[PDB]
């Protein structure tokens, strides 16, 4: 399976230098991003420390483990409410600690023809094995995460084998300790009883909802790059922000700056955020003439 | 130069080469079905004046079916041990190929090998892969399997009417196939292999021990 | 030695004289090249426990025909074919085959049972036939197939032709295991996770 | 000259000689060259369908002035269908026997050769040979394989036998209305194939083949029992009367099982009881004779 | 003398080439019959005026240089489909469909013959006219009825003389047809059965569907290039509409969707008269009983009766056709589709 | 007859003397092929014919290894297989037709009712090109790139036209189906060429229309053999960033399906502001009725509020279709003006047929 350089007449292997793969796998090699600090995520610092206690020390200090005799795991899951800390945390981990990032989407494994995802996943890991400092990041894994049970047409072939080829690549017959696996879902209930536990994953890192001080902590960081007046109460912001994630709290922070840009004001007030919050859900009906 | 004919297409199966090692009486329990296949395959090759005197014209082929574990291949190998005519082994999924057109051509390729050779015997194991009944073949792959059924259907009872050749089939479940295969004239022996009852277990217990 | 030129062998012709220089055994179709060259775990039945009633019983059916055929000639029995591993996920099922492929590894193949079909409709059964011929030629081999459930299934009615290929794939696997060709010195360790929806003919 | 071949030099590419014997590769399936295979009387029963075929083939050719005097054309498309096939092959050979005419047999899978264009090329090279010999009848076989339905492009369709099928509609109609050439189409189950050529602009004759009647079962039974040995005191009519709507193909199957039961006694004599066990063996239908499925519904 | 030197300057076994593109610098790119493309030079006596992308030239074996341009009967595929002679009866052939005649007259004859209603107000004429409905509901007969009463040329496209396998012949004949529509009178583009080419807008990866989607897109491009069309009328007709291209049903391209509903026993009596007109109708036959009994039959069925009535007269060696022949043709031919009706339940 | 380019002898008589002979032996025959990849500091070009084979060859000593990139036609020697002259894939008849710089005949009053979206388009386009100081004086980045999305026929083009006639400088409309080409790697060179030639002049506005074709639709899920939608999309998101700060050329997109939405495009730097288009409540519809009826001869004693009441859910394309239909009813009879009942039957013809 090598693309050697052969003479046209004498048929002699002259040079080899192949380094060739599928176009879709080479499209997935995503590296060299701008950096991001761990202090950008507020309120989820325990899960950040549980990541620093999971991945970098198998990479940095292998001799920290080999004297104790233990073996580092290689599967970490992000799950919880969507839009909080799943993709953005590993984006910053690949930003500072450069370890040859390799994303993997969910529906891109699902192709039209039969027998494509088992080609695509296995070619994605042959590339991951040859690049020794590389890592693997898998996102929206619930999109191919069924329960293997309901033999209902026609997802018994396009999702199942793409799952079960992937499941055979985690432990398999032959070990694979060179590369690390990071998965990111939103639904734990839909996942295969083989797509869970140790060997594969076991590191259920739950993400709670960001609280009032956490939402006050997220909004301060996104507002730091802009001009903000120092007379901003974070108690009022923590109170009025209800059931928001950091994505929505970022979207409030953008809208509060743009309203100040319309009137030309070089500062922000709490009313600028109270306008920015109500702009998000597109404030609507007063009554329904059923309720007196 | 002009070559001798059939310098050509694929395998001459064994005819003496690696032939299966089983005796005829190695079968335990089968008595009617053991005799019925012999009476329409082997006995036509040996005793020929008995048929032409009465006007029997022994059948072109035989369909075998039933649940797994009754003896299909082992009974066929006892025929393949004790025949003197040409045997032909054919895997039923041998013609499934990607190259369009060669599927129906290989069925044409095997039967010309049978016509040049001895009063041969053709065995194809799985028929349920190729013989299922038809509908609007709305895919490409459904049209692939469908036309090879008909080339098989044409070169079994056409205008030439290939003489002295026998087509032995041994399916698993013979209802999910085409009804124009089950018509008499190609498959005149609808032999079932049921599970062995009492008075036969003691025959099978004897032959093992 | 023209007697070695069987009608169906492979040779190497001259470029200009075109006559036969050297004959070759058989192609080994590099899709299954990677299905042999791998190390199990360098284990020695010491990474396993609480299964010794089932370990020894599996070592009984496999290790005897590939070492000790005199115990099977003294008793009027045919040496057996392969076994099956079924149960809930987590208790062996891969390390157990990893154990037996470390002890007396003459030849070994590990089939994933999900890299065996593709877009092409006649490729699947062609890959299985050329697999076992590699296994048949290198006589004292052991065959492991994970996840038979992937190509299992009960053979049912009208089934939207993408599943008809899997049935025709399975019918090829039936006749190659127990069919016309006498499978000798070749044993097959099958392994599944749900032993409910498989073929009763299998 | 139309469809003329030449001898061409290979280095200078110059003409060498006009070749004779106009283009017709693979004529082994065609030009059957042997008339005696079956006589005329061995069919029986279905005598109406014979007169329909004799007067759609021999009548336009031998007496064309009957049809060229009215003001209408001659029919050239003949469809034949019978779902168990109650005489399709035997009826065509007796026509091919008793015609004194050149005959062309075309199997319905031999146009998909390996790759593109080649099976589409031999179509035009085929019918010019049938036009080269004006007394000729082309016979198709199982056109279910060649042409079912015009699907989409290369996604979920073949789109290659569409290229060959489109020629066959165009080769007989669209350029020149041919003459003295009659095609015969024999396949059953008319829903799979296309209905575009099934319009009366192309096919004028659609002859069905019903299951045989009691006298029709009796006459086929007398043909197969003619070459056999019979004992006196036997009724062939009751054998046809014990066949509730038979197929005619199983009249052979009774005559095989009856002679085979006489074989295992080493006896050249046969009774009516041997036929009664032969019919009852072949009558294996999934009819569920519990007297409760056909009996809750009187 | 000079003509013989240049006719002998090139090689004698001239190979039939194929142009692909033209660069104006004494060379071009061509294509062989095997698809191998050769970056060759072009001569100067090659008469560089007829050189079009898609034509054929003459090439060498040594350097494969462009020897000379090759004719190809100049276009065998736009002159066959052009109607030269007269179609069927003008307006008296059809019957009962006079609701739709004012549609097609005012959309075609009125932009051409009297283009002043559009100038008193400023309302542009329509371009696309769609004819759909039941299969064989009289769309062929109606298109020939309108095309008879005309003062301009008419074009008749089958629909299967558009798709080839030469990778460029698809979008080529679009410009070949519309040039004939431009050079001649502002003709009526009638491309029948456009449903085989235009449906659901799918893209695959093989080389089988790519000759369809581009030609579909190029026709939609060449219809609405919006540079100069000269009032080209386009009539498009299929049977079905629900598995067709939705972006041609949207406005901006076609704003006429003419449907042909099912007729009654009123329209039949002319069709019985027209089909029983060019025959030896004997004066002892009755047709009015055949109209009254059967309640579902089309123009194809009556023509199938008239041929069967013609065949039964020739069997017993006669010239005229008797009444029992029409009765036996009514009871033999029309027994093929009578299945399914709710009788005795409705009032 | 065998014409073979007769060319009556006045234009080639001097050309047929020896200029043909200098085109035979010095001028060799080359072949055009495809480049797969390249290597650094040593060329080592891997090139296929796709009919013969794949070849690992080198450029000859006549050109420079500067223009030779992946996916480019070259002049291959017939024997030594060397690249002699690189061929461009037929550049560039798709730029002069785009940047027409032509005055459009669209009144600014032709977009009425949806005034909230005009000012949002006014701040993004007009203000950082003519008053960029307010973005400097505060500390927010100048916005570049705004995706447009909503129902079709809403007036996506007219809002994209209302900024076109405002400044009258370098208006470029990109058709989304135009970049769908046959050749592999054909449109990705053009997006390089369209970007580099728009930066030679200042105050240029490029609009992307029907980005359901190439603007990140299904990124690569249906094309398993072609791979051109992906190669153009990966090239345009690469060339969009990496440079151009502070605003020189504004880029706008518009889609119909609100599904083809990349989160990587929603990284700040590519697409920042969300501007969508919605349906008129009452008066934006009646704004369409008054414009689409002055062009034709109508009655001066009719109203257009009654027609918008009969259109609960409708676009201006549908309203235009009524005005064309109601015009034809006056053309059925001999009416030279448009009365009210022609409109009333047209509304019952359009809406009460298939819509509701
Ligand atoms: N009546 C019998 N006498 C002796 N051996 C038998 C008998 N029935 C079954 N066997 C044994 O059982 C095994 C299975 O039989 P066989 O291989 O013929 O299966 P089959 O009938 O071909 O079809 P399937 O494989 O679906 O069961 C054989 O190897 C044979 O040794
Ligand atoms: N019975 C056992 N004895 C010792 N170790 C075990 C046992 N079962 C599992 N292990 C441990 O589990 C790991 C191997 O996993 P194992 O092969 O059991 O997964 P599996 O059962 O094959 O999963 P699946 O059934 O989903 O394929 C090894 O690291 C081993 O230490
Ligand atoms: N009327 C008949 N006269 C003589 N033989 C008949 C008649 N009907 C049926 N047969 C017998 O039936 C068998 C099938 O006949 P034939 O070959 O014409 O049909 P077929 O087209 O092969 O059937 P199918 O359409 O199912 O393929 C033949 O062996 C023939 O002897
Ligand atoms: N605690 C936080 N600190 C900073 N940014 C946050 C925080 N929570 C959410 N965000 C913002 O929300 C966006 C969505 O997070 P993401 O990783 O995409 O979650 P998911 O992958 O589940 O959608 C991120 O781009 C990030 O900018
Ligand atoms: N304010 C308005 N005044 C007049 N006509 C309008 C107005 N808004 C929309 N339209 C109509 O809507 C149509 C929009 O057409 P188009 O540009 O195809 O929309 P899209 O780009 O959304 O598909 C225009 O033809 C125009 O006649
Ligand atoms: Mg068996
Ligand atoms: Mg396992
Ligand atoms: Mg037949």
């Amino acid at each position: 399976g090598d693309l050697v350089g052969v003479n046209k007449d004498s048929y002699l292997i002259l040079e080899t230098l192949p380094t060739e793969y599928d176009s879709r796998v080479k499209a997935m090699e995503v590296d060299e991003r701008p950096t991001e600090q761990y202090s950008d995520i507020g309120g989820l610092d325990k899960q950040i420390q549980e990541l620093v206690e999971a991945i970098v020390l198998p990479m940095n200090h292998k001799e920290k483990f080999e004297n104790l005799g233990i073996q580092p795991p290689k599967g970490v899951l992000m799950y919880g409410p969507p839009g909080t800390g799943k993709t953005l945390l590993a984006r910053a981990c690949a930003a500072q600690t450069k370890a040859t990032f390799l994303k993997l989407a969910g529906p891109q494994l699902v192709q039209m023809f039969i027998g494509d995802g088992a080609k695509l996943v296995r070619d994605a890991f042959a590339l991951a094995k040859e690049k020794a400092p590389s890592i693997i990041f898998i996102d929206e894994l619930d999109a191919i995460g069924t329960k293997r049970f309901d033999s209902e047409k026609a997802g018994d072939r396009e999702v199942q084998r793409t799952m079960l080829e992937l499941l055979n690549q985690l432990d398999g017959f032959q070990p694979n300790t060179q590369v690390k696996v990071i998965a990111a879902t939103n639904r734990v209930d839909i996942l295969d009883p083989a797509l869970l536990r140790s060997g594969r994953l076991d590191r259920k890192i739950e993400f709670p909802m960001p609280n009032e001080e956490a939402r006050a902590r997220i909004m301060q960081i996104h507002s730091r790059k802009m001009n903000v007046s120092p007379d901003v109460n974070y108690e009022e912001l923590a109170r009025c922000t209800d059931d928001f994630n950091g994505a929505q709290c970022k979207a409030v922070c953008v809208e509060a700056g743009m309203i100040a840009l319309r009137r030309g004001a070089t500062e922000l007030t709490h009313e600028d955020y109270m306008e920015g919050i109500l702009e998000v859900q597109a404030k609507k009906k007063a009554n329904l003439q059923y309720y007196a | 130069d002009v070559l001798p004919p059939e310098a050509d297409s694929s395998i001459m199966m064994l005819t003496s080469d690696q032939k299966p090692d089983v005796m005829y009486a190695d079968i335990g329990g089968m008595d009617i079905q053991k005799q019925e296949v012999r009476e329409a395959v082997e006995l036509p090759l040996t005793h020929f004046e008995l048929y032409k005197q009465i006007g029997i014209d022994p059948p072109r082929g035989v369909l075998m079916y039933g649940p797994p574990g009754c003896g299909k291949t082992m009974l066929a190998k006892a025929v393949a041990h004790h025949t003197t005519a040409a045997f032909i082994r054919v895997v039923g999924s041998e013609f499934v190929q990607k190259y369009l057109g060669e599927g129906p051509r290989m069925v044409r390729d095997v039967f010309r090998l049978a016509k040049e050779n001895a009063p041969a015997i053709i065995f194809i194991d799985e028929i349920d892969a190729i013989a299922t009944k038809r509908f609007d073949a709305q895919t490409g792959a459904d049209r692939e399997v469908q036309r090879i059924l008909l080339e098989l259907l044409n070169q079994m009872d056409g205008f030439d009417q290939n003489v002295n050749v026998k087509v032995i089939m041994a399916t698993n479940r013979a209802d999910t196939l085409d009804p124009a295969l089950l018509r008499p004239g190609r498959l005149d022996r609808k032999i079932e292999f049921p599970l062995p009852d009492r008075r036969q277990k003691r025959l099978i217990f004897s032959t093992i021990t | 030695d023209k007697s070695k030129l069987k009608p169906g062998t492979r040779v190497a012709l001259d470029m200009t004289t075109l006559t036969i220089m050297r004959y070759l055994p058989r192609e080994v179709d590099p899709l299954v090249y990677n299905m042999s060259h791998e190390d199990p775990g360098n284990v020695s039945y010491s990474e396993i426990g609480g299964l010794s009633e089932q370990i020894r019983e599996l070592r009984e059916v496999i290790e005897l025909p590939l070492t000790n055929p005199e115990l099977f000639q003294r008793v009027g029995i045919i040496p057996p074919k392969g076994c099956l591993l079924y149960g809930p996920p987590g208790t062996g099922k891969t390390l157990l085959a990893r154990a037996v492929a470390s002890q007396l590894d003459c030849n070994f193949l590990k089939v994933v049972s999900s890299s065996i079909v593709d877009k092409y409709i006649g490729e699947s059964a062609r890959l299985i036939r050329e697999m076992f011929n590699y296994a048949r030629d290198h006589q004292p081999c052991i065959i492991f197939m994970d996840e038979i459930d992937a190509i299992g299934g009960r053979r049912f009615s009208e089934g939207t032709s993408a599943d008809r290929e899997i049935q025709r794939t399975l019918m090829e696997l039936l006749n190659q295991m127990d069919g016309f060709d006498t499978l000798h010195r070749v044993k097959m360790i099958m392994a599944t996770n749900r032993p409910d929806t498989l073929d009763p003919a299998l | 000259t139309p469809n003329c071949r030449v001898a061409l030099r290979n280095d200078s590419y110059t003409l060498h000689k006009i070749l004779p014997n106009k283009v017709d590769p693979l004529v082994s399936l065609m030009m059957v060259e042997k008339v005696p295979d079956s006589t005329y009387e061995m069919i029986g029963g279905l005598d109406k369908q014979i007169k329909e075929i004799k007067e759609v083939i021999e009548l336009p050719v031998k007496h064309p002035e009957l049809f060229e005097a009215l003001g209408i054309a001659q029919p050239k498309g003949v469809l034949l269908y019978g779902p168990p096939g109650t005489g399709k092959t035997l009826l065509a050979r007796a026509v091919a026997h008793h015609t004194d005419c050149t005959f062309i047999r075309v199997s319905g899978s031999e146009l998909v050769q390996k790759f593109i264009g080649e099976g589409a090329r031999m179509v035009r090279e085929l019918f010019v040979m049938a036009r080269e010999h004006a007394p000729s009848i082309i016979f198709m076989d199982e056109i279910d394989s060649i042409g079912s339905s015009r699907l989409e492009g290369g996604s979920g369709g073949d789109s290659e036998v569409q290229r060959t099928m489109l020629e066959l509609l165009n080769q007989l109609d669209g350029f020149e209305a041919t003459k003295n050439i009659k095609v015969i189409m024999a396949t059953n189950r008319i829903d799979i194939l296309d209905s575009a050529l099934l319009r009366p602009g192309r096919i004028d004759r659609k002859i069905e083949f019903p299951p045989p009647n009691e006298e029709a079962r009796l006459d086929i039974l007398k043909i197969h029992s003619r070459k056999m040995n019979l004992t006196r005191g036997i009724n062939l009519r009751k054998i046809a009367e014990l066949m509730p709507g038979a197929s005619g193909a199983e009249v052979k199957g009774v005559c095989t099982e009856a002679g085979m039961y006489a074989l295992r006694e080493r006896r050249v004599h046969v009774t009516q009881e041997d036929f009664e066990m032969a019919v009852a063996k072949v009558m294996q239908k999934d009819s569920e004779k519990n007297m409760s499925i056909k009996k809750l519904w009187k | 003398e000079e003509r013989s030197k240049v006719d002998d300057l090139r090689g004698t076994p001239m190979s039939v080439g194929t142009l692909e593109e033209i660069i104006d610098d004494n060379h071009a790119i061509v294509s062989t019959s095997v698809g191998s493309e050769h970056y060759v030079s072009i001569l100067s006596f090659v008469d560089k005026d007829l050189l079009e992308p898609g034509c054929s030239v003459l090439l060498n074996h040594k350097v494969h240089a462009v020897i000379g341009v090759l004719m190809d009967d100049t276009d065998p595929l736009v002159t066959v489909m052009k109607v030269e002679k007269a179609p069927q009866e003008t307006y008296a052939d059809i019957g009962g469909l006079d609701n739709q005649i004012q549609e097609i007259k005012e959309s075609v004859e009125l932009p051409l013959t009297h283009p002043e209603y559009y100038e008193e107000m400023g309302i542009k004429p329509p371009k696309g006219v769609i004819l759909y409905g039941p299969p064989g509901t009289g769309k062929t007969l109606l298109a020939k009825a309108v095309a008879n009463q005309t003062s301009a040329t008419f074009l008749r496209v089958v629909g299967s003389e558009l798709i080839q396998k030469y990778l460029g012949d698809g979008p080529k004949l679009v410009r070949e047809l519309f040039r004939v529509a431009e050079e001649h009178a502002p003709s009526i583009v009638f491309i029948d059965e456009i449903d085989a080419i235009g449906t659901k807008r799918y893209d695959s990866n093989s080389g089988g569907e790519r000759e369809i989607q581009r030609t579909m897109l190029e026709l939609l491009n060449q219809l609405d290039g919006f540079d100069s069309r000269g009032d080209v009328k386009v009539i498009m007709a299929t049977n079905r509409i629900e598995t067709l291209d939705p972006a041609l049903i949207r406005p901006g391209r076609i704003d006429r969707k003419i449907e042909f509903p099912l007729p009654d026993e009123k329209t039949k009596k002319r069709i019985f008269q027209i089909h029983t007109s060019r025959m030896t109708l004997a004066d002892d036959v009755t047709l009015d009983d055949l109209i009254m009994a059967k309640d579902d039959l089309s123009g194809a069925d009556i023509k199938a009766i008239c041929t069967e009535a013609g065949l039964m007269a020739l069997r017993e060696r006669r010239m005229k056709v008797t009444n029992e022949d029409f009765k036996k043709s009514k009871e033999n031919v029309l027994y093929k589709k009578q299945e399914g009706t709710p009788e005795g339940l409705y009032l | 007859e065998s014409d073979t380019g007769l060319a009556p002898p006045a234009l080639w008589d001097l050309a047929a003397d020896k200029q043909t002979l200098q085109s035979e032996q010095p001028l060799q025959v080359a072949r055009c092929t495809k480049i797969i990849n390249a290597d650094s500091e040593d060329p080592k070009y891997i090139i296929n014919v796709k009919q013969f084979a794949k070849f690992v060859v080198d450029l000859s000593d006549q050109v420079a290894p500067t223009d030779i990139e992946e996916g480019m036609r070259v002049g291959v020697d017939r024997n030594k297989y060397q690249i002699h002259i690189p061929l461009p894939p037929k550049i560039d008849p798709t730029v002069t037709m785009m940047q027409v710089e032509e005055k459009p005949d669209v009144t600014y009053s032709d977009v009425g009712g949806c005034k909230e979206q005009i000012e949002k388009l006014r701040e993004v386009v007009e203000t950082p090109l003519l008053h960029p100081e307010r973005f400097v004086n505060l500390g927010i980045e100048p916005p570049k790139g705004v995706l447009l999305f909503g129902p079709p026929g809403t007036g996506k083009t007219l809002c994209a036209r209302a900024v076109a006639n405002r400044t009258d400088a370098c208006f470029i409309r990109v058709i989304g189906s135009e970049l769908v080409q046959k050749y592999v790697g054909e449109g990705a060179r053009m997006v390089r060429e369209l970007f580099e030639m728009a930066r030679t002049k200042k105050a240029c506005l490029i609009f992307f229309d029907e980005i359901d074709a190439i603007g990140g639709a299904r990124f690569d899920d249906g094309a398993g053999g072609d791979n051109e939608v992906q190669r153009t999309m990966l090239e345009l998101i690469n060339q969009l960033d990496g440079f151009d700060p502070r605003g020189n050329i504004k880029v706008l997109m518009a889609t119909n399906r609100p599904d083809t939405l990349d989160p990587a495009l929603m990284r700040p730097g590519r697409l920042d502001r969300k501007i969508e288009f919605s349906l008129p409540d009452l008066e934006g519809r009646t704004h369409i009725f008054k414009i689409h009826a002055r062009s034709m001869s109508v009655e001066r004693d009719i109203r257009f509020e009654l027609l918008a009441r009969l259109c609960p859910n409708s676009t201006g394309a549908e309203i235009r279709s009524v005005c064309t239909e109601a015009g034809m009813f006056a053309i059925r009879a001999r009416r030279k003006i448009a009365t009210e009942k022609d409109f009333l039957e047209a509304v019952n013809k359009v809406i009460k047929s298939y819509a509701k």
